[PDB]
DNA sequence: CGCGGACGAAGCCATACCATGTGGGCTGTCGCCTGGA
DNA sequence: TCCAGGCGACAGCCCACATGGCATTCCACTTATCACTGGCTTCGTCCGCG
C-alpha cells in the first residue's frame, strides 16, 4: 500500500513547487478542484479512483490561498490539530467528520474539498501523501479508513487536551 | 583434533535396557549409538571388531532438551491368515492374535551438539562425509539433520563448544549473561549405563556399563538466536568460516 | 550413489494411521504440533504396491520360466525339451544371478520329465533375492537371510504448518424404530486432521547393487520404487475419507557423496490463512539455495510442480512429469 | 478400474448436518475454516436412495432380537417362545454364551451391543432357521441359563447374505470376522472451497394464546447455519465391486445407480425448514486404470469473495485437472456435465449433454 | 498491563450510562458489531481514547463498552446500587442461585468456548444480556481482557472459563451441604 | 483309515479449599526538449 | 553525448453557530442413543476333513 504513497509524495513536492512557482499550470489545475491534468499528473498515476484520488487532491492542493500557499499523521490529526490550536470548533468539525465518514466514493470528492481548503486556510499542515494514499483507500475499503479518521481525530484531541494539563 | 557433530533433526530415539516389545529412550544421546553411526559410516559389517572405536571422548552440550513422546507400532496386523512374523517353531498364530504390537517411544524436537576428540576422528569425519550405510540417530526410520557434522576439524573442540557456537531461542532476560546449559562428560557422576559397545552382531549382542556426569556449565549469552528462521541461519553463517 | 526423493503432499480432511487412542500420529517440531504419518505406514503402502506391479512385470511379460538361454538351451540339456524345468522349479521373484541358480540346480539329477521334488535348493531364492528383498528389508513373513537390511532409508511424514486434530462427533442410527423415536444407534467421536505433509526417502544403489547384480533389473527396481513411493497412500480409513492424492512438488536428486534431507527447512512451522503449497515450494528453494551455497557439491537435481507459477532454481531442472523426471534420473544416476 | 466422481454443488443458507451443539462441522483447511457435511452423511443418503430403488432394505440395527421375535410370533410362536426362540439365535453364533448383549430395560427384548448390517430377506431366513428347531428352543426356554442349540453353521452362513447396499458400502461385525465384507467405494468428506464462517439465526417460537397482563415469547434462542459451494468427490473400486457381488451386470447396476444417487442426492438435516435442496453444478468423472485421484489440493488455497464462486471454482478445478493431467499422464477417461455455458472446460473431457448420459456413457466405458 | 485500561473504561463507562444518555445510546447501537459499522461511529467520541497504542484488543474494547451501555435499567440500577471472578463465574452464580437450566447453559457455554474470534463476538451479546437480565453481578474488565486474549490462541481463555465454570458449580453444591 | 486344524486346559487379580502474561520484513521512479559543455 | 535550464500574461482577503433531547417488558424448552477385536504361555485331544 505504500507504493502509492511514494508516487503521491512526488506528486505533491512537485504540484507544491510548481504552484508557487508558475502562476499558469496553478491556475490552470485550479478550474477542476482537467486537460491540466492529464498533461501534468499523468505521469504520477501506476482502478480509476486512484487516478482521481490523486487530480482532485492536486486541484485542491493548486486552489489553496497563499498565505498557506507558500509554505505522519492522517486528516484526522490535522482536524484535531486545527480545533485545539486554531479556535475551530468542536461541534462543528465533529459534525463535519461524521458527514464526511460517512458517505460513498463519490461523496468524499465533493464534501471534502471545502473543507480542506477551509482548515488549509489557517496553516494547517496536511500531509497531502497520506491523504492521497487515504482516498485512494477510499476505493478498496471505505468505512475503515473512515474509522481511522474519526476515531484518530478524537484519540488525538483528548490526548492532547489532558496532555496540556 | 576432533570434530563437532550436530544431533538434531526431527526425531531421536537413543535406546537402553530394552528387550521386549516396549523400547525406551534416554534423554541425551548413548555413546554405543552415535559409535554405531561411526562404524555404519565407516563400512564394519556387525560381528567385526569395534575396538577401533574405543579411545574416543564425548563430552555432549544438550542445547534443548526436547518432549518425549510414545510411539505406537504394531507390526504384521490386517495381513492375512497365511502371512505374519513367524514364531519359533514355524506355526504361525491365529490372525485375530497374530499381530505383535510394541510401543517404542522416542524423544522429539531436541538438539544436542557433541564434540568427538579421538585418534581416528578425521577418518570418522571423512566418513561421515560419504558413507558406506545411512547413518541415522538411534533408529533407522530417523533421518539425521543436514549438518550432521556441524564443524570437521577444530583442536579443543570442547572449548568451541563453552563457546561460540548458535543456540536455539530460549527466554533470556534484559542485558543478562551467564545463560546455563547441560554438558554430560564421562566422585561426583550421575549415573551409570550401558554404553560402552562390545559387539554389536545381531546373534549376541554384548554391552558393559559406563559411568556419565553431567556438569551444568555457564555459557554468554551472545549465543541465543533470535525468535525464528535466524537459528538456522547462524549455524549456517557459523559452518561457512570452516573452510577458513 | 544415493537417489535422495522429497514430495510435498497436501492431503484432505481424513486420518491415515491413527494412534493408540484414535487421534492421529503426532510430533512436535519446531515447538509446534505437527500431525505425521508413520514410515511404517507410507513403507507396507508403497511395498504392497510394489510387489502388485514388478512381481507382476511379469508373470505374462518377462516371465521365470524363460529361461535356459544361459544353462539349459546354450548348455546341451536338452535344448528342444527345455521345459525340463521350467516345469521342474514350480512343484517370489528373483534377479538373474541368483537365477543362475534357478537355472543352475534345475539341471542334473535324471531328469524324471519322461513322465522333480527336490526344491530345499531353490527355495532359496529369498536368501538371495527376491530383489524386494534388497531394496526393502527382509520380508515379513520369512525368518531372516543373512540381509535383514535396509538400503531405503524411509522418514516419517510430518506436516510443514502447525495442525491440531479436530473431533468429529459421529453417531449410527438404527434403522428399527421403537414407539420412543431418536433413539440412534452410538454415539461417538472420531478425531481428523487435515494439513500438507512433507515425505523424504533414499535408495543407496551404491552398497545396493552389490547385493543383486544386473545394474538394468537393479534399474527398474529404483525406478518402480520411486514410481510407486509417489503413487501410494496409505489404506488407513480411506474408504470413510477418501483422501487419495499426488505429491503437489517432487524433487529427486542424485548425490554422489551422502543423502540429505531437506526436514529443518520446515523447522520454523508456517502460519496461514492462505495456501500452504507455494509457500512450501518456494520456502524449500530457499533452504536448497543456502544449503547448496553452503555446502557446495556436483549433485544432480530434478523437479515436478504442478504449479507454473514460481521457478525452483535450486532444484535443478524442472522437468515435465513425474515419470519423465523418473527416467532422466534413474538414467542419470549411472 | 477406479470410476472417480467430482462435484461442485452449492448449497444455500441451511445447515446440513450440525455438530454435538448444533453448528455445521468445520474443518480447518489451508488455514481458514469451512464449513462441511461429513461422508457417513451423504453415504446414508445415497445408500437410502440406491436402496430405495432396488427395494432391498438393507437394514442396520440393533434390535435383531425385537425383529426376530415379531417374525416368530407372525408365525405361530407364543410371546414367550419367540423371545426366547430369537434370544437362541443370537446366543448360539459367538463363540460361547454368544454375542455380548446389553442390558434389558424393559421386559422387552434386550438390543444387541454390536450394529448389524442385514436386509429384511435374511432376518426372515433366520426366522425360519429359528422356527426348525420349535421343541429344541421350548426345551431350552425351561432351563434357568440356556445355551446355543441352532446349527450355527447355516445361521453364519445366513449373515454373511450380502446385498447392493452390503457390497458397495461394506459391513464390519467384531464377533463375526467372517461376515466382514470389505467396502467397495471411498466416500470424501465435503468441504466448501471459500473459507465461510458460521452465522446465528434469532428466532422465538410464540405462543398463540395471550396472557393477562404482559405478552413475551415462548421461547427464544438461536441457531447456527451457513451457506457455500461445497465441493464432492467418491471412487468406486470397480474390481472389488465385482469380487463382493460376483457377477457384472448386477454389478454396472450398482455402480450405475450409485452415480445418480451421488448427484441426485441431498441429506435431509433440518430440511423441512430451510428447502436446501439443489443439484451439482458441475459433475466430472473419469475412470482411471491405476490409482483413484482425488481434486481437494486444487481447492486448497480459499477463494476471496464478493464475486461469484461458481465460475471460479469451475475454472480453477478445470486448470488443476489440465496441469494435473500433464504431470501424471495416463491413458485414462474423461467426462464432465456443466449447468453452466459461459467458459468451455477443455480438460475434463467430453462434455456430455446430461448428468444421466454422462453417467451411462462412462459406466458403459467402464 | 491491559486490565488498566479496562478499569478506566469500565470507570467512565460504568459512571457514564448512569449520568448522561447521549453516551449510552451512541454506545449503545454498537453492540456484536464491528469497530468500523457506519452505525457505530458516533461511538468513537468515547471509547478511540482509551484503546492501547491486533485488531482483538480494540474489538475487546468496544464491544464490551456497548455491552455495558445495552444493558436493561433494572441492570444498570442494580450495578449503581452504589481472584476475581470471569463470565464463567457469572454463570455458575446464575444458574446455581437464580434457577437458570443447567444441561442448557453448559451446551452454551461449551458453544461459544468451542468458537473463533468472531463467533465470540456474535455469541456473546445476548448471552451476557441474558445474564444482566438475570441481574448477575458479572465483572467487565476480566471480560474485555479475555476477549482481548482469546485472539491469539482459542485454547488459553476458553478452557479457564470451562473449567472455572465447573469448578465453582462444584464448590457452591458442596458447600451446599 | 489317516489326519488338519482349532481350541482348551490354568496361573492370574489387589480418634483426640486457590493459577498464569505474548507477539515484528518487503518494494520500486521519470517531463521533455534545446542548448552548452 | 550528457547535464542543465525552461516552459507569455493567469489576484489579492475574510468570515465559518449557537442547544436540546437519546424509552420502556418479556420470553430462553424437551429426550434418546453412547459397541467390539487382540496382540500370554504347550500340549493333547476333539471335531471335522481327505
Amino acid at each position: 500500500s505504500d507504493y502509492i504513497l511514494q508516487h503521491a509524495d512526488a506528486l505533491v513536492k512537485r504540484v507544491s513547487k510548481l504552484i508557487v512557482n508558475e502562476p499558469a499550470a496553478r491556475a490552470a489545475l485550479r478550474r477542476g478542484v482537467m486537460l491540466a491534468a492529464h498533461r501534468v499528473v499523468a505521469p504520477y498515476v501506476p482502478v480509476h479512483a486512484v487516478e482521481r484520488a490523486f487530480y482532485a487532491v492536486a486541484a485542491i492542493m493548486a486552489a489553496q490561498p497563499r498565505s498557506a500557499r507558500d509554505q505522519r499523521p492522517n486528516l484526522g490529526v490535522s482536524l484535531a490539530q486545527a480545533v485545539f490550536d486554531k479556535g475551530l470548533n468542536a461541534d462543528s468539525t465533529e459534525q463535519r467528520l461524521h458527514l464526511i465518514a460517512r458517505q460513498n466514493l463519490d461523496g468524499v470528492h465533493r464534501h471534502l474539498p471545502r473543507l480542506v481548503l477551509y482548515l488549509r486556510s489557517d496553516q494547517v499542515h496536511i500531509d497531502w501523501g497520506i491523504l492521497i494514499r487515504d482516498l485512494a483507500r477510499w476505493g478498496h475499503t471505505p468505512r475503515h479508513v473512515a474509522r481511522e479518521w474519526v476515531q484518530d481525530y478524537h484519540r488525538t484531541l483528548e490526548t492532547l487536551t489532558r496532555q496540556a494539563e | 583434533s576432533g570434530f563437532l557433530l550436530r544431533l538434531a533433526g526431527p526425531m531421536q530415539s537413543w535406546g537402553e535396557h530394552s528387550m521386549f516389545g516396549e523400547r525406551d529412550t534416554l534423554p541425551y544421546p548413548s555413546r554405543s549409538g552415535l559409535i554405531g553411526m561411526f562404524a555404519a559410516a565407516q563400512g564394519v559389517r556387525r560381528g567385526d571388531p569395534l575396538d577401533r572405536y574405543k579411545e574416543l571422548k564425548f563430552t555432549v552440550r544438550v542445547d534443548r532438551p526436547g518432549v518425549r513422546l510414545v510411539d505406537f507400532h504394531t507390526i504384521g496386523g490386517g495381513l492375512p491368515k497365511e502371512r505374519t512374523v513367524p514364531t519359533a517353531a514355524g506355526e504361525r498364530r491365529d490372525p485375530k492374535k497374530a499381530t505383535i504390537v510394541t510401543s517404542r517411544s522416542y524423544l522429539a524436537d531436541a538438539v544436542f551438539t557433541v564434540a568427538v576428540t579421538g585418534p581416528e576422528a578425521d577418518t570418522i569425519a571423512d566418513a561421515l562425509a560419504a558413507p558406506y550405510w545411512q547413518p541415522y540417530l538411534g533408529r533407522r526410520a530417523f533421518v539425521p539433520d543436514p549438518l550432521l557434522v556441524l564443524r570437521r576439524r577444530v583442536a579443543d573442540p570442547v572449548r568451541e563448544l563453552v563457546e561460540a557456537v548458535p543456540l536455539p531461542h530460549r527466554r533470556v532476560e534484559e542485558d543478562a549473561a551467564t545463560v546455563l546449559v547441560d554438558l554430560i562428560y564421562e566422585t561426583r557422576t550421575l549415573t551409570v549405563l550401558n554404553d560402552v559397545p562390545l559387539s554389536f552382531d545381531s546373534k549376541s549382542r554384548r554391552y558393559s556399563t559406563r559411568q556419565i556426569r553431567v556438569v551444568p556449565t555457564e555459557v554468554p549469552a551472545t549465543l541465543v538466536a533470535g525468535p525464528g528462521r535466524d537459528y538456522q541461519n547462524k549455524l549456517f553463517t557459523y559452518v561457512k568460516q570452516c573452510a577458513e | 550413489t544415493f537417489v535422495d526423493i522429497h514430495a510435498i503432499q497436501t492431503l484432505p480432511y481424513s486420518n491415515i494411521n491413527r494412534d493408540d487412542l484414535g487421534s492421529p500420529k503426532t510430533v512436535v517440531y519446531g515447538g509446534k504440533e505437527r500431525t505425521r504419518v508413520s514410515s511404517q505406514s507410507w513403507k507396507r503402502a508403497v511395498r504392497h504396491e510394489v510387489e502388485a506391479r514388478l512381481g507382476d512385470k511379469a508373470v505374462r511379460t518377462r516371465r521365470i520360466i524363460s529361461e535356459i538361454a544361459k544353462r539349459l538351451r546354450e548348455r546341451g540339456w536338452d535344448a528342444d525339451l527345455a521345459d525340463a524345468g521350467a516345469r521342474q522349479v514350480v512343484l517370489f521373484y528373483l534377479p538373474v544371478p541368483a537365477i543362475d541358480e534357478l537355472a543352475a540346480i534345475a539341471d542334473e539329477h535324471r531328469d524324471a520329465v519322461a513322465k522333480i521334488l527336490p526344491a530345499d535348493r531353490i527355495t532359496e531364492v529369498l536368501k538371495s533375492r527376491n530383489v524386494s528383498v534388497n531394496l526393502f528389508g527382509r520380508m515379513l513373513a520369512e525368518l531372516p537371510s543373512t540381509e535383514v537390511d535396509g538400503a531405503v532409508q524411509f522418514a516419517h511424514a510430518f506436516t510443514v504448518h502447525g495442525t491440531t486434530v479436530e473431533v468429529d462427533f459421529f453417531t449410527a442410527v438404527d434403522d428399527i424404530p421403537k414407539e420412543n423415536d431418536h433413539g440412534s444407534g452410538h454415539m461417538n467421536a472420531g478425531q481428523f486432521s487435515a494439513g500438507t505433509f512433507y515425505r523424504y526417502a533414499n535408495v543407496n544403489l551404491d552398497r545396493l547393487v552389490e547385493n543383486t547384480g544386473d545394474a538394468q533389473t537393479a534399474r527398474t527396481a529404483v525406478a518402480e520404487f520411486l514410481r510407486a513411493f509417489l503413487s501410494t497412500v496409505p489404506s488407513g480409513k480411506q474408504n470413510a475419507t477418501a483422501a487419495m492424492t499426488l505429491p503437489d512438488l517432487v524433487h529427486i536428486a542424485v548425490r554422489f557423496d551422502r543423502p540429505i534431507s531437506f526436514a529443518p527447512a520446515f523447522e520454523t512451522a508456517l502460519y496461514g490463512s492462505d495456501g500452504y503449497t507455494l509457500r512450501a515450494c518456494q520456502e524449500l528453494n530457499n533452504y536448497a539455495e543456502r544449503l547448496r551455497e553452503v555446502w557446495p557439491d556436483d549433485a544432480i537435481r530434478g523437479y515436478a510442480t504442478v504449479e507454473n507459477k514460481t521457478d525452483l532454481a535450486a532444484l535443478g531442472e524442472r522437468y515435465d512429469s513425474y515419470p519423465a523426471l523418473i527416467d532422466a534420473m534413474v538414467a542419470a544416476a549411472f
